[PDB]
């Protein structure tokens, strides 16, 4: 258990998976999205 | 590539005396 | 490309032909060499410009 | 992704052997050099060879 | 103007290991007697080297043949300009060239007498071939008779080449003043012979220069005020 | 690196650039980047410094 859940979730496409990975100096961690890391969290990238 | 020139129009290379012992002399120089 | 005529004596940051770092800037004597454009010392930290 | 950016190769090629004589005397290569059966490689490998 | 009188400097296929550096200018004030006449004013000789990665024999035998790519060192101009190149060097089939049975050895030469600035070159065509050339690179010595130092590495970022023209003219310290896009390991390094074809009347003595190979070792170094190394320990 | 086709392996080109300014984005622009992995450096600090 844990106090609080917070869920971020966009539509991306799973062929610029590696532009979400920690590090990345692409148009996605530049201008769309970072990843705070202060807090415990996971990234997930899956398919409905 | 490149471009290193013309190739020499020559036919004969040059004749040379290859003798080992007037150049076998000594002036040592070690590194210090 | 920003000038250190005037803040010299203060700690700024550099960037000084792609070497970075903070520090006191101070108008000395020449020592070391010119063309090497940086003087380090024992412990290779920029002690010179 | 544009064909125009860098012109494409016939195939992907590697080596999966470099031997003298028994594969037991093979050549394994450095890091950050070049293969000692480039000379070898450099005939490339295709459906016949 | 007789045959040229050269030692077996060549087919002498030293291995390049780290690389090695060159002692050239010493005694280039004394006098010393001539080679080939058992006396003058030494002068100072810049030397020139052929390094690769593949030796070979000559078509008859004879040793000293650089495969693929070598990366050939020539002084230019009468010990004015540098010349480095790297081709791939194909031999003549002349009468005395390399691809022929009479065969000893290969030499470079310029004659003293508007410079052309391309007689070593000319002299070595007139032996080799030179197919395939990668790079050319041309450097200036400003021509004097000052002890000088120089020096060759190969690296994984390329071929280096060390000076101690560059920071120290009066010194030894030796400085980086190019580095050549030459990414296949050196193995070998040859002295290419050279000869001088002068008159009687124009005749010289020149100094001899040392080649010491380098090794990977801890120096203490002593630097002065103003930057320069005066002594060290090995 | 846009001239020529591409090289095998076993046979990789190097390039080596020094004292030179290089457009970072246009070259990443020009690739569709599927995986990578740097060891003791970044490349935000890559593109940073
Ligand atoms: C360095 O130079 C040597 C030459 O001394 C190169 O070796 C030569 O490479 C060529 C091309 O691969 C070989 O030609 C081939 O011969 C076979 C028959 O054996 C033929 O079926 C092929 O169609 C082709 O013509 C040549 O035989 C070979 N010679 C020797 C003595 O090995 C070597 O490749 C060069 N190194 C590099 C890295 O390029
Ligand atoms: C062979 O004799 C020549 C004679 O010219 C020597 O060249 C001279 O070498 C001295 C020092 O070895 C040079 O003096 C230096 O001058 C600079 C200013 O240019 C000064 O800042 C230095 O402190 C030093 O005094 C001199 O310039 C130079 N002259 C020429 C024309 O090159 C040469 O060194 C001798 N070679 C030997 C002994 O191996
Ligand atoms: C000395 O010879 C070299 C070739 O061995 C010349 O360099 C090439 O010359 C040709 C003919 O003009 C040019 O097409 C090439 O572009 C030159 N290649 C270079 C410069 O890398 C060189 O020009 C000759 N020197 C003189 C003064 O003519
Ligand atoms: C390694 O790859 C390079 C480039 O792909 C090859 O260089 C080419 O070699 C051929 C003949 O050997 C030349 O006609 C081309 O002009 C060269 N191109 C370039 C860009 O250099 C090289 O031969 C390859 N080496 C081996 C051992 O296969
Ligand atoms: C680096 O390359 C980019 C292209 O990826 C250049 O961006 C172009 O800039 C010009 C004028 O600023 C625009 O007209 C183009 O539309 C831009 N292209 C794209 C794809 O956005 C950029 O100018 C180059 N130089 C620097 C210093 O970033
Ligand atoms: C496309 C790689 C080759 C481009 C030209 C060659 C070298 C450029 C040098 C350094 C930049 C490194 C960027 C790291 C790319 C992974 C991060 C991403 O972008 O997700
Ligand atoms: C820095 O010091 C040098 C030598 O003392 C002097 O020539 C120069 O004018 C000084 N410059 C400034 C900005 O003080
Ligand atoms: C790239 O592919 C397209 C797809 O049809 C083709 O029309 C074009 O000619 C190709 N370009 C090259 C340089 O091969
Ligand atoms: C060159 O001459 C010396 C002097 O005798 C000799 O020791 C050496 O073996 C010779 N080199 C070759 C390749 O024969
Ligand atoms: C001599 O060499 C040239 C080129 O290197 C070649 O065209 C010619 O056939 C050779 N001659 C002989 C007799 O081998
Ligand atoms: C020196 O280099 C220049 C080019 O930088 C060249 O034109 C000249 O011929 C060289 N030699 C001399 C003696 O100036």
């Amino acid at each position: 258990c844990y106090s609080s859940l917070t869920v971020d979730y966009f539509a991306y496409p799973l062929s610029m998976a590696s532009y979400l990975r920690q590090g990345s100096t692409g148009p996605i961690a530049q201008f769309n999205y970072k990843q705070d890391f202060t807090n415990p969290t996971c990234r997930i990238l899956a398919a409905v | 590539d490149v471009d290193l020139g013309p190739d020499s129009t020559r036919d004969t290379c040059d004749e040379v005396v290859v003798q080992v012992s007037a150049f076998q002399k000594d002036w040592p120089q070690p590194i210090n | 490309d920003t000038k250190v005529d005037d803040k010299l004596g203060r700690c700024i940051e550099y960037s000084l032909y792609g070497v970075t770092g903070r520090g006191v800037f101070q108008n000395c004597t020449p020592v070391g060499l010119k063309q090497q454009r940086f003087v380090y010392d024992g412990f290779d930290n920029l002690v010179g410009y | 992704p544009s064909n125009v950016t860098i012109p494409l190769p016939q195939s992907y090629m590697w080596l999966t052997q470099c031997y003298t004589n028994s594969p037991s005397n093979s050549h394994y290569v450095e890091a950050g050099s070049y293969t000692p059966c480039l000379g070898l490689a450099s005939r490339g490998f295709n459906t016949f060879n | 103007i007789g045959k040229h009188f050269i030692s077996n400097y060549s087919a002498e296929t030293l291995p390049f290991g780290n690389g090695f550096v060159v002692r050239i200018g010493f005694s280039a004030n004394k006098t010393g007697s001539l080679v080939i006449s058992p006396s003058k004013v030494i002068k100072k000789i810049y030397p020139a080297f052929m390094l690769g990665t593949a030796v070979t024999s000559f078509a008859h035998g004879h040793a000293g043949r650089y495969l693929n790519h070598t990366l050939v060192i020539l002084p230019e101009s009468c010990g004015t300009s540098l010349t480095v190149f790297y081709c791939i060097l194909e031999p003549r089939n002349g009468t005395r060239c390399p691809n022929h049975q009479d065969y000893t050895s290969y030499v470079i030469w310029e004659t003293p007498h508007s410079v052309n600035r391309n007689a070593t070159l000319n002299s070595f065509k007139v032996s080799f071939n030179l197919r395939q050339c990668k790079f050319m690179r041309t450097y200036n010595i400003s021509d004097d008779e000052n002890q000088e130092w120089f020096g060759i590495t190969q690296n994984a970022q390329g071929v280096h080449l060390y000076s101690s023209r560059k920071g120290d003219l009066y010194g030894g310290n030796m400085f980086l003043f190019d580095t050549l896009p030459v990414y296949e390991t050196l193995k070998y390094y040859t002295v290419i012979p050279r000869s001088l074809r002068s008159r009687l009347n124009e005749r010289q003595a020149w100094a001899a220069f040392y080649v010491y190979s380098l090794h990977k070792l801890t120096y203490l170094l002593d630097f002065s005020v103003d930057g320069y190394v005066r002594r060290a320990i090995d | 690196m846009f001239s020529s086709q591409p090289p095998q392996v076993y046979n990789f080109s190097r390039l080596v650039f020094t004292n030179c300014n290089y457009n970072l984005t246009r070259l990443l622009s020009l690739f569709q980047v599927s995986e990578f992995s740097c060891h003791q450096v970044s490349p935000s600090a890559l593109a940073s410094g």
